[PDB]
């Protein structure tokens, strides 16, 4: 019942993302000319340019927004092997501290829930995982890397777990894009034992033997157990029960051909109920569920 | 070895090259040459003029060109139709022109004894204008397109980077590939070569090693090219595959993408020069099909159910049907109209939220008449809000009849609280049913009216109901008439008839009836297990027929079924205790509601469900979609219903203010602090003090405190806002921060 339109904006180079903030009125796209610049929805529903400026060196693939409570900033990834902040000030943005540790290209960065402070995730193609800290609101120019994660493997993609309950631990998922010809998981989580203090190696999907591109969680909303979408060469939905690391009763859900193609991108909504899926076949493909608790498409977009 | 091609100055003309040449304007065909039998080389024209004019070398390798286009006084002739022969017979390899000066022309061809292989002719307006690599075989025959003197070759085993101005001078560099050797437009220093299923990428000015290695595929790659209108990209096409994969060389990684334009073997893809990354691909059963190949998509949601997804540069959008039909679309939207039209919200009588919720669902139908009656009950009187279970748990005095007496006090009075709660028994203790069938004769109900008689015994009065139903609005008093075979025989006509029609019927109320009256004595588990019939009558015919035993049974039973399923409807049964929390957490796990969840939580609970990790959760959630929404007045009022309905929530925690001299709270003379009398603060405007005494108003609004969080200066609230409507500065002299636009 999906019907699109076309939205009144012009660029020059390709871009590689858009991300709202957590209202609807600002998104933040990266341009290929290592441009990213933010937009602004107005009151008569038109969308504005307020601001641009080229990164660093590599090519930005990734632009991440922050919950309003902490003020407004935003993380890039690029190939220079460096992860970015940027802060409002009114607006000329300013850099204010380049979490530069990583050997190696740094594919992708996340920003932690709000119910646990200012945290973001990255990992890089050596295959290590950086969780970061703030434990200073007012200044921005102080982070702390705390955990490193071994992945003994690539990275793709992350994704944190929305669900805030007080039951559940931490949670993080690492994929992978490696095609080497022996077969492994390459979807691993790992949770986070308060007595010990450190992140473990949970639950892994052995049924993923092909590389992985996306990951996503969708939010709990009240639930009783956790929703996970796997980008690969179909679109699958796996549902971890809870039962060192909780025991996870795991079984699929669904499982998607209808692209002939490979998934690269997978999102989910604010309730999490309806699935976007975008692939080679130059189409999206939105997924929602019926009453017999079956798993359907709902639109296909071009 | 075909392929295809459009014509380089017409985007729509387009030729099949096949045994026979085919020339088709964007398919219709415009010409078709089979004057070339057993085609070996093909080459184009860079002039304009003429207009499809081709050049073509075939086994023989002679230098002919060929044209398909239609000119009334083509200003070239004298070499249209032209025919070049070598000085020996060498099987035709490559072909090829340079568009910098079209006059000059080379082709390549197989080994001859010590001949011309590179030879290269001008086609005029008898022998090669140009000529080098005797007795050897050229591989590739390619001209420079930025230096008119330049050129690149591909020997047996090597390439060599030589020169039109002096033919001596070459430089040759040694190579495993030199099949599909060129260069794009863009890229003037990147070169390209094949290796059967595997491709080597070189450097101009690095032209000693590979530069990039790619990975070797099984079958040969077949075709590789440039993208003609786009920057970094190249495509390799292979043999009998329907995806053509692909490499990204934007990077100075390469991404690697296959794009199948067709679902058969195509034999060559071309992709059109002038088009803008529009790719078409050729198959040997003469279909062609132009397949633009589109790049990665990006995604992101938004909290109005709005979909925003950037394919390439432009950016687009996707709505919410907006068609007012249909399944209401996704629970997110159906939410947002529910709080815009204050949902749960109005409880001065209950039942109203049903229409409030908008479209009929017989889900949201059983619980809010439920939550109607229980708080209808306790206002006249762990009463209401513990279920059957809780009330039925204790049942006793309930005797069973093997025959009905045919033609409701007598029940225990503990077992008619059921009743009442069940929707039959009116509030008062009359056992007439009466007030109740009449408005179900009213609202058209005609077969649930009937089977509330029959269960109530006036088996005349139902004929009288069925009778006036089929009145107005044929089947109806069928049924009817045929009804009156009901007996106690063994062997009965009317019983087996009924036994055998009791599963042929359609409406299911007519189907329980027809089970009840052939019901065997004893058993009826044919009518309480309906699952196509409501619950709430089923519940209530088993508390009002079957003992003490026969119902902690089915109550139990039909108690955890609807636990396991989720039907909202068993709240009744259920009741708002851990039990109806299980059942709620079912229900939110599948539907993913929670205005459902929390309004129903809050309507009457005791200080033990709301102490639930679960019932706070929903609540939370529900008022941080509320924050999604921008919905803060629907929110206020919201916290206002939990609040008065729920002791246990503390509301936020924010600033309070501190004298300087005592150090303690002001909140509880006006001006005086409370604590030991020493002055309050004053506005930076009135220079009077503060204060505020802690129908007729005691404490207007323009009275009240207010500070910057940044100065720690403050005033009255008026004031205030008078100053900084006209100005924008602190209020106080000496002071530099903008106080105002802090925050808007
Ligand atoms: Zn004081
Ligand atoms: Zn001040
Ligand atoms: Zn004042
Ligand atoms: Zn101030």
């Amino acid at each position: 019942m999906f019907v699109a339109r076309s939205i009144a904006a012009d660029h020059k180079d390709l871009i590689h993302d858009v991300s709202f903030d957590f209202h609807g009125r600002r998104m933040a796209t990266c341009s290929s000319d290592q441009s990213v610049k933010v937009w602004d929805k107005s009151e008569s529903g038109d969308w504005h340019c307020t601001a641009s400026w080229k990164t660093h060196s590599g090519s930005v693939w990734r632009v991440t927004w922050a919950h309003p409570e902490f003020g407004q900033v935003l993380a890039s990834c690029s190939f220079d092997r460096t992860a970015a902040v940027w802060e409002e000030i009114v607006s000329h943005w300013v850099k204010r501290t380049t979490l530069v540790d990583s050997r190696t290209s740094v594919t992708d960065v996340k920003f932690a829930p709000k119910h646990m402070g200012l945290m973001l995730a990255t990992c890089s193609a050596d295959g290590i995982v950086r969780i970061y800290e703030a434990p200073d609101v007012m200044n921005l120019s102080q982070w702390s890397l705390q955990h490193e994660i071994s992945c003994k493997l690539s990275c793709s993609c992350i994704s944190w777990n929305p669900s805030s309950s007080r039951a559940h631990s931490p949670m993080i998922a690492v994929g992978s894009d490696d095609s080497s010809p022996n077969a492994m998981a390459k979807v691993q989580i790992f949770e986070y034992n308060e007595n010990t203090r450190k992140y473990a190696k949970a639950e892994t999907l052995m049924t993923v033997t092909d590389p992985v591109h996306d990951i996503a969680f969708a939010p709990n909303l009240g639930r009783s157990f956790h929703i996970l979408a796997i980008a690969t060469k179909d679109v699958r939905i796996f549902t971890l029960k809870p039962v060192g690391p909780t025991k996870f009763e795991i079984h699929i859900v669904a499982q998607f051909d209808n692209h002939n193609s490979q998934v690269w991108r997978v999102s989910w909504n604010i309730t999490g109920t309806v699935l976007a899926s975008s692939g080679d076949d130059g189409c999206v493909r939105l997924w929602k569920a019926n009453y017999m608790d079956n798993w359907k498409c709902t639109g296909i977009l071009k | 070895k075909p392929d295809i091609l459009w014509a380089p100055h017409h985007v729509d003309r387009f030729v099949v090259c096949d045994s026979e040449l085919s020339l088709y304007h964007v398919a219709t065909l415009l010409s078709i040459n089979s004057d070339t039998p057993y085609m070996k080389c093909v080459a184009w024209y860079l002039n304009y003029d003429p207009e499809c004019l081709l050049a073509v070398g075939q086994a023989n390798g002679r230098v002919v060109l060929t044209s398909l286009g239609q000119d009334h006084n083509s200003k070239f002739k004298d070499l249209i139709g032209k025919e070049f022969v070598p000085k020996h017979a060498r099987q035709c390899n490559t072909l090829a022109w340079n568009p910098l000066d079209s006059n000059w022309l080379a082709a390549g061809l197989d080994k001859h004894r010590a001949d011309f292989s590179v030879l290269i002719w001008d086609i005029c307006s008898t022998k090669p204008l140009y000529e080098l690599g005797q007795n050897d075989a050229c591989l590739s025959l390619c001209w420079l397109p930025r230096d008119q003197k330049l050129l690149l070759a591909g020997m047996h085993r090597n390439l060599a980077i030589f020169d039109l101005r002096n033919t001596s001078q070459k430089m040759f560099v040694n190579t495993k590939a030199v099949q599909g050797v060129t260069v794009d437009p863009y890229f003037h220093d990147r070169v390209a070569s094949f290796y059967e299923g595997q491709v080597a990428i070189w450097d101009l000015r690095k032209f000693e090693k590979p530069v990039l290695t790619l990975t070797e595929q099984p079958k040969p790659l077949t075709k590789v090219a440039w993208c003609p209108t786009r920057t970094g990209l190249l495509a390799t096409l292979t043999r009998d595959s329907n995806i053509i994969r692909l490499y990204d060389m934007q990077h100075t990684t390469i991404i690697e993408r296959s794009v199948q334009p067709c679902d058969n073997y195509i034999a060559s893809f071309a992709w059109h020069p002038t088009s803008q990354n529009r790719m078409i691909v050729v198959t040997p059963n003469r279909t062609m099909s132009d397949f633009t190949v589109f790049e990665r998509i990006s995604l992101a949601w938004s909290p109005i159910t709005s979909l925003m997804w950037a394919c390439g540069r432009h950016l687009y959008e996707c709505t919410e049907e907006e068609n007012d039909n249909s399944l209401e679309k996704d629970i997110a939207t159906k939410m947002r109209l529910r709080a815009l039209s204050r949902y749960g919200l109005d409880t001065e009588q209950v039942w109203r939220n049903h229409i409030l919720a908008g479209n009929e669902d017989p889900q949201l139908k059983s619980l809010w008449y439920t939550l109607h009656f229980m708080k209808q009950y306790t206002e006249d009187m762990s009463l209401v809000y513990a279920g059957i279970k809780s009330i039925v748990k204790s049942s006793l005095g309930m005797v069973e009849s093997s025959r009905h007496n045919w033609s409701i006090q007598n029940l225990n009075e503990e077992r008619i609280l059921a009743l009442q709660l069940c929707g039959w028994i009116k509030k008062g203790t009359d056992v007439d049913v009466g007030p109740f069938l009449n408005s179900l004769v009213q609202e058209g109900e005609w077969e649930r009216a009937a089977a509330v008689a029959l269960f109530n015994l006036d088996i005349r009065r139902a004929i009288q109901i069925l009778n006036e139903g089929a009145s107005s609005e044929l089947n109806l008093n069928v049924v009817a008439m045929a009804l009156s075979g009901y007996t106690d025989e063994k062997n009965s006509l009317w019983r087996e008839m009924c036994s055998t029609l009791r599963l042929q019927l359609n409406n299911p109320y007519l189907c329980v009836m027809f089970a009840f009256l052939t019901s065997e004595t004893g058993s009826y588990d044919g009518v309480l297990y309906e699952n196509k019939v409501a619950v709430r009558d089923r519940v209530a015919f088993a508390c009002k027929f079957l003992s003490d035993t026969q119902l902690n049974r089915y109550i139990e039973k039909l108690t955890n079924e609807m636990k396991e399923a989720g039907n909202l409807e068993g709240i009744l049964l259920t009741g708002l205790t851990k039990d109806g929390v299980d059942l709620m957490e079912s229900y939110v796990d599948r539907t993913g509601d929670v205005q459902t969840a929390s309004y129903c939580m809050l309507q009457g609970s005791p200080l033990d469900v709301l102490k639930d990790e679960r019932v706070q959760y929903w609540i939370e959630n529900y008022r941080n979609l509320l924050d999604a929404w921008r919905f803060w007045h629907k929110r206020a009022e919201f916290d206002i219903h939990r609040s008065k309905l729920d002791p246990s929530s503390k509301p936020l925690a924010q600033v309070f203010v501190s004298c300087n001299f005592c150090g303690k709270s002001i909140s509880y003379k006006v001006t005086s602090c409370p604590g030991c009398r020493k002055p309050l603060p004053r506005c930076a405007l009135c220079l009077i003090n503060m204060g505020t005494p802690v129908d007729k108003k005691l404490a207007q609004f323009n009275n009240w405190f207010t500070w910057c969080h940044n100065c720690r200066h403050g005033g009255h609230a008026g004031h205030m806002l008078s100053w900084f409507r006209d100005h924008a500065e602190c209020p106080v002299s000496a002071c530099t921060c903008k106080c105002m636009q802090l925050d808007t």
